[PDB]
């Protein structure tokens, strides 16, 4: 029936922000009941026309508003209109229930009319101007923008973001690109690059806060991602150029900030690793060159500088770079490259000097002779030496030198604190192979055996600088003794050689007692007692004839004796004059290097014979690879040596 | 009954008479109203002529 | 007088590398230790 | 056991009436019709095809 | 076939064959190797373990490197590994420790650690070979440290297996036992500790071994408030043993140190400290022999530090004691001891600062130490100079103006440090900091004759490539330029010769792009300071510096420093910055609204005050542009306390306040005390604001008393300075008003006598409609300026009524005339509550 | 107490509870009831089995707008497409002429199973009008382009034995193989694949109307 | 929890807002009231019908108790189930439709006029399969 003149005033009043009395409301809803009594598909069109007319009138009311005045119109009206639509929903909820082939949906679609109306452009411009002012620093309330965002999101068929996207997202992002691109250029032109990273981080945090503050979360990713394009990726070249600049000078905090800023992008960390390795290598070589010749003959200085640079870069990578596996791998590779072969090695025409000097540095460090013993700090130095030794490609030289040096040290009573030595040997056993420990533990046990045996001679003397150390010479790295009969003054002591060691079933070390009466004043000097032994005889040339020792070593003894004042006195009785011969050091070093080379040659021969024990006959392409992968732990061989060994084995009729 | 099976199969079963289907098919293989009464009424199996 | 001394075996086994290899090539099974390698 | 029939598909002959075993009855489901040779897994051995157009009228054995 | 072929091929009685079998099985197992048969897994584990102890060492050497993981079967592996270390075989025993260490090093399973610990408890028993003892001790210490909670069951067994071998001949075993015992003590069953404590107490009665005292000291480190009882019995023993002439006395010092720091009630200070002093200077006595004596010295130093860092109630006489004299007697012992002695002295100095007075003692001891310091500047070591500079800065900071006489003998050291050996950046930065702090608080008339020697180094050091060097040198430069021509006093020394160097040095660094932010901030600060101080002479280059300042003002990062510098340029030597030159920048300055950085209006007013030749030019000055941005800045008391006085000043010097109607309207009308009555001078220059304060009677709805009092106050202030007088003011006209239309009319007259500096409702106040506060203020303001009194003669007696409140008012304000009479105050005690004696406390 | 002045949805709710026999008996009462007797909301799952209907009834039911219905074990001896999304004509041979006459045009049948029916070629491709079907048949049924619509044949000849799994869209979940698998070219318990049943509910959609 | 309801005849009822909230028709608008169509007795019946279904969140078997409430006189019955849609509950309408179908089910169409109020042959021929 024609009772349409009652819903009119109802919606007109509900269109206002003032509430409506519930008592009289039955006059409206019940009237809708009359419509569906005694369908029709006629009311939808009439209500659509009414909504269109009301919305057109509302648009005409405030058409001219803009420049923050429109923004107070759309938002102001939408709250009231949404409340009115929600209230009216229940009026025709009956139809909405029984009409499915939508009143709130119709209201939203009609709202789309004013949305796509001239209001769209000016409203979007005002919103973007508000964002721009917020970026500048001026504070503005964010309630109205939240209302506008809710307006843009709600429209649709988070049900659908198509209209919201097409109407706000593209233009917001475009404004962002132009703003950031415009500002970054002259900011970098005038302001320093060091604080650019901090400003970028602060800006990114500001956007990441704004998005939840007064924006839909659906744009969480895109807004961030493209904002990396304008800020970070587009300016990657200047960042790369300045990485070296601000890495040369300690800026570790800036290093961490830069790493955090640049890690967001895809494949951004890779390039900086190259520069890191290059700079580490260059700085290491520069430091080694600055050390120069002094580094070659002074292991302490060279190893100290190497450990200092290693510690500095290790701390830097562990702190700034958050302990990334790629970064530590790059550091390890650079350390290997610039510590295996460097300037100091070039003077020795060999790459084995760097590992060799480490053994001498260790021996000097843990020696109790120089000034004094150090505890609670020597352990850290030993651990750092272990760390730096982990890199060494040629580990055979270190072990070979250390075995001989430890044997020489432990033959005499000279030894540092037992705790540090025990820790060092335990660490070496844990890190190195069994074969070396099987040899070192033999010395460790045999010295205790000798210590226990020492009392036997004293007790035998009682029953019937004096401690005869006895240990089997078969397995230790030493050499034979010279031919020189002991004089009468010392003959009686060794005449009682029989003991458990001998009764049950070497001497080339000049030791003796200091009792001389030839000179007017007596002295007490422990030294190489070859001169002391010769003194028992007494011309200058007469001494050699009676002793008839081999001319080479005897002449060397004479020269070293003449170096002193004994033959042609000191401040105190504490005098040693026990300087080791210079030539013997170089001769022994050359001999041990030759022995190591021979041992490696024999090892590679045995290794090829063993690997072919499982391979009947095969090619050469995989032979070298299998050889290297089976011997990578120790010093790696050289191709010509392998070829010569293979030729010799072929001559041996082993393979084909 | 093995000797004779009622064509319908129960009232007057003996009188009605004169796998059960196989036994009864002898007469049919080598017609009347009320065919669509028992569940056995179906043209899937060959029962013509 | 404090110095170092040593004691060594008696019967012992030792041979040159070339002779060692030649002996290993055919004597690996003839005796059971105490005279080889 | 099985019991072959005399003549049931004279118009198009591929098999005849057969008996039903105790084990075969369990494997014979009502949901799946009597396929010609889909019962080979469930102990089926008879003339080629043996397409059953229907099922037992009174009850299947 | 191939899957299980390796296990069968393993048994070959050959060297190369077994070597290669081990190699390829290990290489294959290194891969993921998915779907391995359980029986095959058992085969491989059994065969690897069986080969573990074969011949041909290389084979077992490679075998022992087997990967830790492939957890039912790992139990068998660990059981086999631990059961071998105690076997008769030597090589197998040695390899068992390595295998156990390798397998147990698989932590990210707890049953495994329980089983291994329970099986390994007994292995510490005395054995002929001590090689495995160290490994067992280390691995057990590792398990105990990593996981101590799960060992709750078998604690006493570990205790009893760990004590007996403490006296093993090998020193390494002893040391490892000390650390293991410390760890197990840290693990804590209260009973566990008592055994150790009593055993060590009894065993130390007669023994020459020093490890007992070492472990006694060590255990207390971890025992937090758990060894208090032991102290009473052990302190005598340690003090007695201190006299023993053992090769090292350090252990007793460490014991006393740790017990003192960790235990609060150690109530015997004098003995330990005295023995520290005795043993501090125990000097006693290349290929020479060892020398560990120095140790004791440093130990003593450290312990001294502890006491001077712990006690906070023993400051008075500590300086008078022999401690500081001994410390300063000989500071030249060797490299290491110097650091610890300097640290102890620094700790004492730090404890001196609160945040016969003790300081006097130090004030008397400053010379000697200074003397002792003067030599150490020549030491080649850098740490010595660093420590000396740290001590000097701490001494200067703790008490101001301590080194007011020895500057001539101290400056040479600083200049030497700055001049040479520039490689050590720490030395240079510390020296510059020391120079800045010593120059911070001293009379200007001390550094004069040394300026000629100090300026060059600094000006040469400003250009150092290292940025921290400049970041410390520019502050010293600012202090120096400040200490040349102080404004308070006249400086005889001429400043012209040296200002050129400073000006050029700072200006060169001011303009650049590779400089740091802090360096730029401090450079602009120093430039502003120098320009304000002695910019008159440097007038030739002034315009370019001002232009650079204007250019730098734009940068967002550097705004506060430039604003502070511009504000600071207000010295008595009027700094003429040409009026247009500041004019083009004034619009930029006024545009600032950056989130609560309001040094803005604290500098604009100074700039327009010192230079006021032209300020009313609206196009290029304030009163139109700056005023437009004054609405938000008058809304919240804190910032508006300063905002309002801006308009106050603008009104006086002027066209004064031509367009401020909106500002005045908004300013009208919670507020704690902020009053702008002194700022209401617009009336004098232009009752201009008549109704703004008399709006009460017409408009009174939604009003707060806090603002009503201010309204009455401003009415009084407007009546303060004008042709009108209080006798004809708003209160005067409304003299007798009993038909008040509303409460606002009553509040208007509530404070009527305030307009002072008897004819209205003359004594009708106590007939209060609601109440009254200070209406009878005529007496107070009339006693002093006018005659002695107007109504005080018959004030109280006429009206018996709670009118005693007025009493507290009459004597509150003035005291010169407050009590010439003394009758009513004393002759009557006023019977009415404490209000009677509200003012009696302070008449 | 008049019962002739009620809305339409109320009568729909009344009818929604009725079963088949009672509903069809109530179909004719008065003119008003006749219009609401046949409505879209009513007929959505209609399963009559073994009723050997006549073409007029099925034509009317299809034209009435039956959303989806199955019809197993029903023999038939004796256009405007409707939403018949689910269909089941299995193991019940019917006259090919009538099948072509009525099944000439179907707009969309998401489920169309014809299991055990002899129809020749000229009408097999006419199903291409369907938007897309995801169900096939293997019970004795253009040869290659039919399955392109969506992306045990004794009479089947040898040529198209290898065509199926050689050059055809394979996005379908599965392609059942049986009987013809042995003869399939190489160059190219129970089974519950491509079947309607594994409880009158069929194809996973409950039959809201079953005669039984 | 006190809302006043008025019927057409003019009687005021009070119900705490825990049971009348079930009827969505009256609840939807109350979120943001003299009902003219409903009768006072029917209003009482609908108000009291919510006694059992408080705990339960919002042909075939139905609750046995419901029969006593559904065994109601025709005079009140027709008014109740013709005005229910105004304040129908999601369960009340379902049970109503079920019971009315149950009355209709099993009867004879030719005599349906006795209860509620050429073409017969054509209708029968239209659907003869059943």
């Amino acid at each position: 029936d024609q009772i349409w003149d009652d819903l009119r005033a109802g919606i007109q009043q509900v269109y206002t922000r003032q509430s409506m009395a519930k008592s009289r409301y039955m006059e409206l809803y019940t009237h809708v009941y009359n419509y569906c009594t005694s369908v029709g598909l006629e009311l939808y069109k009439r209500l659509k026309e009414f909504l269109k007319n009301y919305l057109t009138n509302l648009l005409k009311d405030g058409e001219d508003l803009m420049d923050e005045s429109v923004l107070k119109f759309y938002t102001q009206q939408w709250e009231d209109y949404r409340f009115s639509s929600k209230v009216l929903n229940g009026i025709c909820a009956y139809l909405n229930r029984h009409w499915v082939r939508e009143i709130y949906s119709l209201a939203l679609v009609t709202w789309r009319d004013c949305l796509f109306r001239p209001l769209n452009k000016q409203v979007t411009n005002a919103v973007l101007k508000l964002i721009e002012k917020e970026r500048n620093g001026e504070t503005i309330n964010t309630r109205l923008i939240s209302g506008v965002v809710q307006s843009y999101v709600e429209l649709g068929l988070g049900p659908t973001l198509t209209v919201y996207k097409e109407s706000f997202e593209s233009q917001f992002l475009a404004d962002t690109e132009r703003f950031y691109t415009r500002e970054s250029t002259e900011f970098l032109q005038q302001n320093p690059v060091t604080e650019y990273m901090k400003k970028a981080e602060a800006r990114l945090l500001e956007e990441q806060r704004r998005v939840q503050v007064y924006l839909h979360e659906s744009t969480q990713d895109e807004l961030a991602r493209k904002c990396e394009q304008v800020l970070i990726e587009k300016h990657l070249e200047i960042f790369h150029t300045e990485f070296q600049n601000l890495l040369d000078a300690d800026k570790n905090e800036d290093l961490g900030r830069m790493y955090n800023l640049v890690s967001r992008i895809q494949d951004g960390l890779g390039e900086l690793k190259k520069l890191l390795e290059t700079h580490i290598h260059n700085q290491g070589l520069a430091a080694i060159e600055k050390c120069g010749e002094a580094a070659l003959n002074d292991p302490k200085m060279y190893v100290q500088t190497v450990l200092d640079v290693h510690k500095k870069y290790n701390a830097l990578v562990m702190s700034a770079f958050n302990n990334d596996a790629g970064f530590v791998a790059a550091l390890d590779k650079a350390c290997g490259r610039f510590i295996n072969n460097n300037a100091v090695t070039k003077m020795a025409q060999s790459s084995s000097k760097s590992p060799e000097l480490l053994a001498r540095y260790c021996d000097s460090l843990l020696k109790k002779s120089s000034k004094n013993p150090e505890e609670a700090e020597l352990e850290d130095t030993l651990n750092q030496v272990m760390v730096v030794f982990k890199y060494i490609e040629d580990k055979d030289v270190f072990q070979k030198f250390y075995a001989k040096m430890l044997a020489k040290r432990l033959v005499h009573q000279n030894s540092a604190s037992d705790d540090a030595e025990a820790s060092m040997i335990s660490k070496l056993k844990q890190a190195c192979g069994f074969e070396y420990t099987s040899k070192l533990q033999r010395m460790f046990q045999d010295i205790g055996v000798s210590k226990d045996l020492n009392e036997q001679f004293k007790k035998h003397l009682t029953n019937s600088d004096f401690s005869i150390q006895v240990l089997s010479s078969g397995s230790w790295p030493f050499q034979q003794s010279c031919t020189f009969a002991l004089p009468s003054e010392l003959e009686r002591s060794y005449q009682r050689f029989t003991a458990f060691y001998a009764s049950r079933h070497l001497y080339q070390l000049s030791k003796g007692e200091l009792v001389t009466n030839c000179f007017k004043n007596r002295y007490t000097l422990q030294a190489s007692t070859f001169q002391m032994a010769i003194l028992l005889q007494y011309t200058v040339q007469q001494l050699t004839d009676s002793t008839q020792i081999k001319m080479d070593i005897l002449a060397q003894v004479l020269q070293i004796l003449l170096k002193s004042k004994l033959l042609v006195k000191n401040k105190k009785l504490r005098v040693n004059i026990n300087v080791p011969m210079k030539t013997e050091q170089k001769q022994e070093q050359e001999t041990t290097h030759k022995n190591i080379e021979e041992d490696r040659k024999l090892l590679i021969q045995a290794a090829i014979v063993r690997i072919m024990k499982m391979r009947k006959v095969l090619k050469h392409q995989q032979l070298l690879g299998e050889v290297l992968t089976q011997l990578s732990s120790r010093f790696k061989p050289r191709v010509p040596v392998i070829k010569k060994c293979i030729d010799i084995l072929i001559e041996k009729e082993y393979l084909e | 009954t093995l000797w004779y099976r009622a064509p319908e199969i129960y009232s007057t079963a003996v009188d009605i008479w004169s796998s059960e289907i196989d036994q009864l098919f002898r007469i049919f293989r080598t017609v009347w109203p009320g065919v669509t009464s028992m569940p056995d009424y179906k043209p899937s199996f060959p029962k013509w002529a | 007088w404090n110095a170092v001394a040593l004691w060594a075996w008696v019967c012992n086994h030792a041979f040159h590398f070339h002779c060692i290899s030649r002996w290993l090539k055919t004597r690996q099974v003839c005796p059971l230790d105490n005279r080889e390698w | 056991q099985i019991y072959y029939s005399d003549k049931y598909d004279d118009e198009e002959f591929e098999y005849r009436h057969v008996m039903l075993p105790k084990d075969i009855a369990k494997l014979v489901p009502k949901t799946h019709l009597m396929s010609e040779s889909e019962w080979r897994n469930l102990g089926v051995q008879q003339s080629q095809g043996w397409v059953h157009y229907m099922i037992h009228e009174p009850e299947p054995h | 076939y191939h899957i299980s072929n390796l296990l069968e091929k393993m048994t070959s009685s050959d060297k190369d064959f077994r070597f290669m079998a081990t190699n390829d099985l290990m290489t294959e197992l290194q891969k993921d190797s998915i779907k391995l048969d359980d029986d095959s897994e058992r085969k491989v584990v059994k065969m690897i373990l069986k080969l573990l102890e074969d011949k041909n060492g290389e084979v077992q050497n490679l075998a022992v490197k087997c990967l830790g993981p492939l957890e039912y079967q790992v139990e068998t592996i660990v059981d086999t590994l631990c059961t071998n270390m105690l076997s008769d075989k030597e090589q197998l025993r040695d390899i068992s420790s390595i295998g156990l260490k390798t397998v147990i090093g698989e932590l990210p399973a707890a049953n495994v650690c329980k089983k291994i610990t329970g099986r390994l408890t007994s292995a510490i028993a005395k054995q002929e070979d001590v090689s495995v003892q160290l490994e067992a001790l280390d691995i057990m210490a590792d398990m105990l440290s990593r996981q101590g909670g799960l060992l709750v069951n078998f604690h006493p067994s570990i205790l009893t297996c760990l004590l007996p071998q403490l006296t093993s001949p090998r020193l390494a075993v002893r040391k490892r036992t000390i650390i293991a015992l410390g760890h197990l003590v840290m693990s804590c069953f209260v009973d566990l500790i008592e055994h150790l404590l009593s055993e060590l107490s009894k065993n130390d009665s007669m023994s020459t071994t020093r490890t007992y005292i070492q472990c006694i000291a060590a255990i207390s480190r971890q025992a937090g408030h758990r060894i208090g009882e032991y102290l009473e019995k052990i302190i005598p023993l340690v003090v007695k043993f201190c006299n023993v002439d053992d090769d090292e006395l350090r252990e007793y010092c460490i014991q006393a140190f740790e017990s003192f720091v960790r235990r609060c009630p150690k109530e015997v200070y004098p003995h330990v400290s005295t023995i520290i002093n005795i043993c501090l200077k125990y000097l006693t006595y290349y290929s020479d022999d060892d020398d560990m004596s120095w140790k004791v010295r440093r130990a003593a130093a450290k312990c001294l530090d502890a006491v001077v860092s712990t006690r906070h109630e023993m400051l008075p006489e500590f300086y008078k004691t022999v401690s500081p004299a001994l410390i300063s007697r000989f500071k030249e012992r060797e490299e290491n001891v110097k650091a610890d002695v300097f640290h102890a002295y620094l700790s004492l100095l730090k404890q001196t600062r609160p945040v016969e007075t003790p300081l006097t003692m130090l004030q008397s001891q400053v010379p000697n130490i200074v003397k002792a310091l003067h030599k150490q500047m020549k030491e080649k070591s850098v740490k010595t100079r660093q420590c000396c500079f740290n001590m000097l800065t701490e001494l200067v900071n703790v008490l101001p103006g301590a080194l007011t006489q020895h500057i001539p003998v101290l400056v040479p050291g600083i200049i030497f440090s700055l001049n040479d050996k520039s490689s050590s950046s720490n030395l240079k930065i510390d020296a510059l900091s020391c120079l800045y702090v010593i120059l911070c608080n001293h009379s200007p008339q001390v550094f004069h004759p040394h300026v000629q020697a100090l300026v060059p180094p600094v000006v040469a050091c400003v250009g150092d490539p290292f940025y921290k060097i400049t970041s410390e040198a520019l502050l010293v430069t600012q202090q120096l330029v400040k200490v040349i021509r102080p404004l308070d006093q006249p400086s005889s020394f001429d400043a012209t010769p040296y200002i050129k160097d400073l000006f050029t040095c700072t200006i060169k660094r001011l303009k650049a792009a590779d400089i740091d932010q802090e360096v730029k901030e401090r450079a602009i600060s120093c430039m502003g300071q120098i320009i304000c101080n002695l910019g008159d002479n440097l007038g030739s280059d002034l315009p370019n510096t001002l232009q650079i300042f204007l250019e730098r003002l734009k940068n967002e990062i550097t705004r506060l420093t430039t604003v502070k510098a511009l504000t600071l340029i207000a010295g008595s030597p009027l700094k003429i910055d040409l009026r247009p030159v500041l004019g083009e920048g004034v619009p930029i300055l006024a545009s600032f609204l950056r989130k609560n950085q309001r040094a803005l209006k604290l500098g604009t007013l100074s700039a327009l005050d010192i230079l006021i030749k032209n300020y009313s030019d609206s196009l290029t000055a304030a009163m139109i542009d700056a005023v437009l941005d004054e609405l938000p800045p008058l809304i919240s008391e804190s910032d508006m306390h300063v905002s309002q006085m801006a308009i106050s000043f603008l009104t006086t010097l002027a066209i004064s306040g031509s367009i401020l109607n909106e500002l005045i309207g908004l300013v009208r009308s919670l507020s704690a005390m902020l009053d702008f009555f002194q700022a209401l001078v617009v009336t004098g220059t232009n009752y201009m604001d008549l109704l703004r304060m008399l709006t009460g009677p017409v408009y009174s709805q939604s009003t707060a008393l806090t603002h009503k009092q201010s309204y009455y106050s401003i009415a009084k202030c407007v009546a303060a300075l004008t042709r009108a007088c209080p006798k004809e003011g708003p209160a005067v006209v409304g003299q007798f008003i009993q038909d008040v239309k509303n409460s606002r009319s009553t509040d208007s007259i509530r404070l009527l006598a305030l307009l002072s500096l008897d004819l209205s409702g003359q004594l009708e106040l106590k007939s209060v409609i609601l109440e009254a506060f200070s209406s009878p203020s005529e007496e107070v303001k009339s006693a002093a300026s006018y005659a002695l009194g107007s109504i005080s003669v018959g004030n109280l007696p006429e009206y018996l009524p709670l009118l005693l409140h007025s009493l507290k008012e009459i004597i509150s304000s003035a005291s010169v005339v407050g009590l010439k009479p003394y009758v009513e105050n004393i002759w009557a005690l006023l019977l009415t509550r404490n209000v009677v004696a509200e003012c009696l406390g302070k008449l | 107490v008049s019962w002739d002045s009620l809305p339409d949805e109320l009568l729909l709710g009344i009818f929604s509870c009725l079963c088949l026999p009672e509903l069809l008996k109530v179909s004719g009462v008065c003119k008003r009831w006749y219009r609401l007797a046949s409505d879209e909301s009513l007929w959505q799952t209609l399963d009559l089995t073994g009723k050997n209907l006549h073409p007029d009834v099925t034509g009317r039911l299809l034209s009435q707008g039956v959303i989806a219905f199955r019809c197993p074990r029903s023999f038939m001896d004796q256009f405007s497409p409707f939403r018949v999304q689910h269909m089941d004509l299995s193991n019940s041979v019917i006259e090919v002429s009538t099948l072509h006459g009525i099944l000439s045009q179907c707009s969309k049948l998401q489920n169309l199973s014809l299991e055990g029916l002899r129809l020749s070629d000229p009408i097999v491709n006419t199903l291409a009008k369907n938007s897309n079907l995801v169900r096939l048949n293997l019970s004795g049924c253009a040869l290659q382009t039919l399955l392109s619509s969506c992306s045990w044949c004794f009479d089947f000849t040898e040529k198209h034995v290898q065509v199926a799994v050689a050059h055809v869209s394979e996005t379908i979940t599965q392609l059942n193989l049986s009987g013809y698998r042995k003869n399939l070219q190489k160059s190219d318990h129970f089974t519950t694949i491509a079947r309607p049943t594994i409880n009158q509910e069929i194809w996973g959609i409950k039959c809201r109307l079953t005669l039984q | 929890p006190s809302i006043k309801l008025q019927s057409s005849d003019g009687e005021i009822f009070e119900v705490d807002v825990e049971i009348a909230k079930q009827s969505v028709t009256i609840k939807t608008m109350l979120e943001d009231v003299p009902l003219p169509n409903v009768n006072a007795a029917i209003l009482k019946k609908v108000i009291q019908w919510c006694t059992h279904h408080k705990d339960d969140p919002p042909t075939d078997d139905i609750p046995v108790w419901d029969q006593e409430f559904l065994k109601v006189d025709q005079g009140t019955l027709f008014e109740l189930i013709l005005a229910a849609n105004y304040l129908d509950i999601k369960g009340l309408l379902d049970v109503t439709c079920k019971t009315v179908a149950n009355m209709i089910k099993g009867k004879t169409p030719e005599e349906i006029r006795k209860t509620f109020n050429e073409e017969e042959a054509q209708v029968r021929k239209e659907n003869q399969w059943c």
